[PDB]
């Protein structure tokens, strides 16, 4: 009973029912609010609040006699969102550093010249590729900034608090400079304006808009820049097509057999092996794989290194691994036993 | 009759305990909604509190109040569903040794639990009858397991396969109640509600059994591919099929279906079993009604070989069709 | 005296009680209660209960009229808390070696020894596997593997069915999704087992809400809490099922789950070891040959032997004989399998 | 359900259920199913009990709609014509030419030919000769949303038709609602199970005594 008569003083103080915004009308306040269950309802506030924080996307207080609008905050808030070896792919750093570092370091080539800055990229290629790579090898030389966001982070059960995470991403982007949110899975957050008559994922579309109106144009980036990863240029907006915004489409695929011994290098020398080992046989061993079922290849030299106690990795170590991964784990064991061939 | 102002109060809800906590208190899940905590009466226990037992929630203050026999209710919304109280042995004639596997797999449990259960396990649970739907299947399993006159009550279990199970069954263990109170009893069934049924089945009759296994049947059609998460062998223990029946049958069950008509001296009725192909039961009985069709556009009443004879051309024609023998 | 304190919480509260979900913190101890169907006052706490007990979004203790918050709720004995948390070490690590004998070493060397020796990532800089999904024909041994992985261990094991899961009530799967990885947090280091979650995917229910949306969300909530954030660590959650086609691959991608471990229906030199141990522990006359059941089903599990090598003792021991004939082996082969259809084809190779 | 002497529990058309004090006036037999009772708007208590319910959702159309056509009205079904009347009225009064040969009662009964045979005239014409409550539905609307909504469906025919007497009732449609495709999870797989479960299920082989002829076509 440590403030038990307080809670008997509490009793005619209590309002506010939940109660989620979905809009207004125009010229004055008059919003429109669905509760959670029964119906809809073209609503109007109590006097005592502000009427400017009532905006689209929130759920505010509400009387239960007279259903006005009492005082909002975001009740669905904070559980919604979850370099040595610079030197990958070649041609791509490169490009890179045109569209990242040549508007970061010099207003001289591009002003001058009668150009706009070139602010953003559209990254294309297979996962496990190293986008993940390239994009956080960007933060070494801007000051040490990033931030990474997956896409689907955002499949959040209310209206434009997807958006209200794109208001939290681009003010927390002012804050510093010099940053890099990374952005994924593009495809789900959407490019292609599909509709009938069905309103239904209509918070991908709404927070879509909000990513045009604060991406470019109403006061432009500055230092932030934000590498946007996919599979397709076939699935986008013809409004970040918008020619001076997403312009440079640099292109990578699978490496070409320098770049996995360059992975070999990667992979074999932030663990334990021995330096008496070569990897172009094993380049040879790797025609279509991925720098990401590299790491496979050489945890799982590990685990034969863990099998054996071995800490200096041998040939056969990563021999082993190789005829795991791509011959025995491919899909069973059995693509092979015939001769014909050698 | 004065008294009937208390009818005018309360009509005060069947309650929804899971179990009840210290402190005199309960824990009550109304009937279609959430859990509520409350305090109890004094003409009824903390001790009182059954486990799963409905009770008889007032709602004045929610004062848990009575508690209610009977202990589910979906029950006897299945308990009157069965109600089928068929004929008899002598309608049956030809799937003798079929009888004699429903002997070992009902009629030793019938007679005899410890004489499987000195072997030291439970005993088979279903025979899974297939074949051509209406064999006299129903006649068969209906009659053998009618004179056992109390340990088979047909529940048939799955008439309404969206609606009887899952909707209003809790995990449809309403049966498996009524075969534990009804001990002597059977389950007959038909075909992912399904699937979590199964789940339930198989909590209960892979070896953990009150009532001994108690008879959980099943019988398909069209061809035994329904969803193979049933058809392991420690699911359904034995698996019986319904041939075609024989030239000794087609006999049998035209003696049965020819005995009670009006006869005629001076047949043979191997020859018209031998003029059968051997379907799947009762075309005998198509033969015998359409014959009896032939004598009621005649006007006759003794019905000779020829009118059967004539039946067999109506119903036994199509199939047919020769200079395809070729094979 | 305490009485009066204790008189007066008790009428702070109102005698039909109530209870509802939660959402979010609210830090000036005024609060917000969703019910089940959310009708959502500004409400209180009675401030003698302890409200930093629990986390963020949880069922406490609510009122119908005045809807405020009065007591924490009681820690709710569902029926799963009782078979999830695993009671003693059971049984059946290995009475009969020679069952499979490859994925055996697997399992060791990649579920004991990144476990119970977790000194060999200093050495060579590894991560451990987080998930491993154990599968292939049903009746392998996976569930056997699993016991014997539960028997034979160190850390608090538990063990999940996929169906323990769906329940007809609204956010009530997700809940058992918290409670769930609440035992598997709170325990110890823990080797969580998951069984039957391909018998989850194709599935709907009659006992139920909105179909594909409503275990698309608890299955969401097992998204977001098993290899999401709330740092992983050393905590084994291993998963079985039989088949793979009503899989979301979200889940079956790296982060989540590794290895992938099929099991082979084993080959006859093993065959004749399980139809022997199967064959064990009964009497038979020794003249017949198993070779006959060895060689003729050409995809046999272990449950096919488990049912012939039982069911033909079952026939012979049905007319009361101690010893089994072949022919009720026969019998008994061809009440297991429905149209023991191996024979030509083939048969003639020959 | 009843708990004790008159005092029962009863669910209701308001959602939840409930256990009610009932009077005596109510013979204490006369709640064996979920029959249709009676209850207070206020205060929850049995008034009456009324036994039947649940119409057909036109229920034989009553009166005329008949569509007033005779036998040799039809032109030319002779065989289609003359059985059904063999199976259909002459059953209807002689039950014991049934038994002085000992044959059996009908049941349905399965039509073909081209569209445009006057395929639905001879289910006019017998529905125009006979006496009986003739108790139509149709079956294209038997492909239906909710859990066994068709199934209900036939089940509220089967225990009207029970509850009228086996007089004559029909139904005419056998084509593409019930297929002998029993496999394939290709769609409405539900319905489609339901559907093919229920006519086989309410088939039973046999019900003996009640719906005269459904005439399939
Ligand atoms: N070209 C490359 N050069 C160096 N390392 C690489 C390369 N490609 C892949 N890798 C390695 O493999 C990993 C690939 O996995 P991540 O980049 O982390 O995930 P990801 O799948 O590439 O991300 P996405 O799908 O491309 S957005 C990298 O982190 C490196 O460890
Ligand atoms: N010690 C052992 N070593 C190897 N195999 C064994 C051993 N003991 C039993 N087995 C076999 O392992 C099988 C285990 O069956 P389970 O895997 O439980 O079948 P299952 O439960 O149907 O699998 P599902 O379908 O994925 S649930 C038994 O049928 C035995 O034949
Ligand atoms: N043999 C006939 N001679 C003359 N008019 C006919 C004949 N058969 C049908 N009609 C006409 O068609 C009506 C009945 O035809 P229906 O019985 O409905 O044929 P149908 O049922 O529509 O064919 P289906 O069902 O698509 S195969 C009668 O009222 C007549 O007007």
């Amino acid at each position: 009973a440590a403030d038990k008569q307080t809670l008997q003083s509490e009793q005619p103080l209590q309002v506010a029912r939940c109660t989620k915004i979905i809009n207004a009308d125009s010229e004055d306040p008059k919003y429109i609010i669905n509760v959670k269950q029964f119906a809809k309802f073209v609503v109007d506030l109590s006097d005592q609040v502000a009427p400017t924080d009532i905006e689209e996307g929130m759920r505010v207080g509400v009387d239960r006699n007279k259903y006005q609008i009492h005082i909002p905050l975001p009740p669905k808030i904070d559980p919604t969102v979850t370099y040595s070896d610079v030197g990958g792919c070649k041609e791509q750093i490169e490009k890179l550093r045109e569209v990242v570092e040549t508007p970061l370091l010099h207003p001289e080539r591009f002003v001058n010249l009668g150009i706009e800055p070139p602010k953003g990229v559209l990254l294309f290629g297979p996962p496990g590729t190293g986008k993940t790579l390239c994009a956080r090898a960007v933060a070494n030389r801007t000051d040490a900034c990033f931030i990474r966001v997956i896409g689907s982070e955002l499949v959040q059960k209310y209206v434009g608090e997807g958006a209200r995470m794109v208001r939290e991403l681009f003010e927390m982007a002012r804050t510093k400079k010099a940053c890099l949110i990374f952005f994924d899975e593009i495809d789900a957050i959407g490019g292609a304006r599909f509709d009938d008559g069905a309103g239904g994922d209509n918070e991908v579309q709404r927070t879509m808009l909000e990513l045009i109106n604060q991406l470019d144009g109403f006061d432009p980036r500055g230092n932030i820049k934000v590498l946007m990863a996919t599979n397709r240029p076939d699935t986008l907006d013809p409004a970040l097509m918008r020619p001076g915004r997403l312009d440079r489409k640099i292109e990578f695929s699978l490496p070409d057999l320098e770049g996995r011994t360059h992975i070999f290098k990667i992979h074999a020398r932030s663990m334990s092996v021995e330096r008496d080992i070569r990897f172009e046989l094993l380049a040879r061993l790797c025609p279509n794989s991925t720098g990401a079922e590299i790491r496979s290849v050489c945890t799982e030299a590990g685990m034969f290194a863990i099998r054996a106690r071995r800490k200096i990795a041998t040939e056969k170590d990563f021999l082993e691994a190789v005829n795991k991964v791509i011959k025995s784990y491919a899909k069973f064991s059995a693509t092979p036993r015939y001769m014909t061939y050698n | 009759r004065e008294e009937l102002q208390l009818l005018q109060e309360q009509g005060s809800y069947v309650g929804e305990v899971v179990r009840a906590m210290d402190k005199k208190k309960v824990l009550v899940k109304v009937h279609p909604e959430g859990k509520f905590v409350v305090d109890v009466d004094k003409n009824i226990d903390i001790n009182d509190v059954t486990p799963n037992c409905r009770v008889a929630l007032r709602n004045d203050s929610y004062t848990l109040h009575k508690i209610l026999p009977n202990k589910v209710d979906p029950l006897v919304s299945l308990m009157m569903v069965e109600k089928v109280p068929d004929s008899t042995y002598e309608m049956i004639g030809g799937l003798d040794k079929q009888i004699k596997e429903i002997k070992e797999v009902i009629e030793l449990p019938v007679k005899h639990p410890e004489l499987f259960e000195a072997l030291g396990i439970a005993q088979p649970k279903g025979v899974l009858l297939y074949g051509p739907p209406g064999t006299g299947k129903t006649l068969l399993a209906r009659a053998v397991a009618h004179h056992t006159d109390c340990t088979f009550i047909r529940v048939s279990g799955s008439e309404l396969v969206q609606k009887f199970i899952g909707e209003g069954a809790r995990m449809v263990r309403e049966l498996f109640v009524m075969a534990r109170e009804h001990a002597p009893s059977i389950i007959f069934m038909d075909e992912s509600e399904v699937q979590r049924t199964m789940l339930e089945l198989l909590n209960q009759l892979d070896g953990f059994e009150a009532t001994k296994n108690i008879k959980v049947i099943m019988a398909t059609n069209r061809i035994d591919i329904l969803d193979s998460a049933l058809l392991r062998p420690g699911r359904i223990d034995r698996k019986i099929e319904f041939p075609p029946p024989n030239e000794e049958a087609r006999l049998d069950i035209l003696k049965i279906h020819s005995r009670k008509m009006n006869l005629t001296r001076g047949i043979n009725l191997r020859k018209i079993a031998e003029l059968m192909p051997g379907a799947s039961g009762a075309e005998v009985k198509g033969v015998c009604t359409e014959a009896g069709m032939y004598a009621l556009r005649e006007r006759r009443v003794h019905v000779t070989q020829e009118d059967f004879e004539m039946a067999v051309a109506k119903v036994m024609q199509k199939d047919s069709e020769k200079n395809m023998s070729i094979k | 005296k305490q009485e009066e304190e204790r008189s007066k919480v008790d009428d702070l509260r109102g005698t039909p009680m109530s209870v509802g979900t939660l959402e979010e913190i609210i830090d000036d101890n005024h609060a917000i209660v969703s019910t089940s169907v959310g009708s959502e006052h500004y409400v209180s706490i009675l401030s003698f209960v302890d409200k930093d007990l629990l986390e963020p979004g949880c069922s406490v203790l609510l009122n119908h009229k005045v809807h405020a918050v009065i007591g924490v709720l009681m820690d709710d004995t569902d029926p799963l808390v009782t078979v999830m948390k695993v009671e003693k070490a059971p049984q059946e690590t290995y009475a009969d070696i020679g069952g499979l004998d490859n994925q055996i070493q697997e399992i060791k060397e990649s579920v004991e020894l990144p476990l119970t020796h977790p000194e060999y990532y200093e050495e060579m800089g590894i991560k451990p596997p987080k998930g491993v999904i154990l599968y292939g024909p049903p009746g392998t041994g996976k569930t056997l593997l699993a016991k014997a992985v539960a028997n034979q261990t160190s850390a608090t094991f538990l063990r999940v069915v996929g169906s323990e899961l769906i329940q007809k009530y609204l956010g009530d799967g997700p809940k058992l999704v918290r409670e769930l990885f609440r035992v598997a947090e709170e325990h110890a280091p823990s080797i969580v087992f998951i069984d039957e979650i391909d018998a989850i995917g194709t599935k709907r229910y009659d006992s139920n809400s909105g179909g594909e949306r409503e275990i698309q969300r608890t299955m969401l909530e097992l998204l977001n809490q098993l290899d999401g954030f709330d740092s992983r660590g050393d905590v084994k959650v291993i998963m079985a099922t039989n088949r793979i086609e009503t899989l979301d691959p979200a889940l079956i991608r790296p982060g989540r789950i590794d290895r992938k471990i099929e099991f082979p229906l084993p080959d006859e030199k093993t065959k004749k070891r399980i139809f022997q141990i199967h064959t064990s522990r009964m009497t038979l006359a020794d003249d017949v040959t198993l070779d006959d059941l060895i060689m003729a089903k050409d995809d046999l599990s272990g449950a096919d032997i488990k049912a012939i090598c039982t069911e033909a003792g079952l026939m012979a021991l049905r007319e009361r004989r101690m010893k089994v004939t072949n022919e009720d082996f026969k019998k008994s082969k061809e009440n297991v399998l429905y149209k023991k259809q191996e024979g030509t084809p083939e048969g003639l190779y020959l | 359900e009843a708990v004790d002497q008159n005092t029962a529990i009863v669910g209701s058309t308001t959602g939840s259920n409930y256990y009610v004090r009932i009077l005596s006036t109510i013979d204490r037999e006369l709640l064996k199913p979920n029959a249709s009772v009676a209850l207070h708007k206020h205060s929850n208590a049995l008034v009456d009990v009324l036994p039947p319910e649940a119409d057909s959702s036109i229920m034989m159309l009553t009166s005329d709609q008949k569509p007033d056509v005779m036998y040799a009205d039809i032109g030319g079904m002779d065989i289609q014509k003359q059985e059904v009347r063999e199976a259909v009225e002459l059953p209807l009064t002689h039950f014991e030419l049934y038994k002085q040969i000992g044959i059996d009662p009908p049941r349905g009964v399965l039509m073909y030919g081209p569209p445009g045979c006057g395929k639905t005239m001879l289910a006019k014409a017998v529905a125009h000769h006979t006496t009986a409550a003739f108790i139509r539905v149709v079956g294209s609307e038997f492909v239906q949303k909710y859990l066994g909504e068709g199934p209900r469906m036939v089940r509220d025919v089967f225990r009207l038709a029970k509850e009228n007497a086996p007089a004559i009732i029909f139904i005419d449609e056998i084509d593409a609602i019930a297929t002998k495709r029993f496999d394939a999870q290709t769609g409405a797989d539900r319905e489609v199970q339901r559907i093919l479960l229920e006519l086989l299920n309410q088939m039973d082989g046999f019900d003996q005594n009640v719906n005269v002829k459904v005439i399939m076509a």
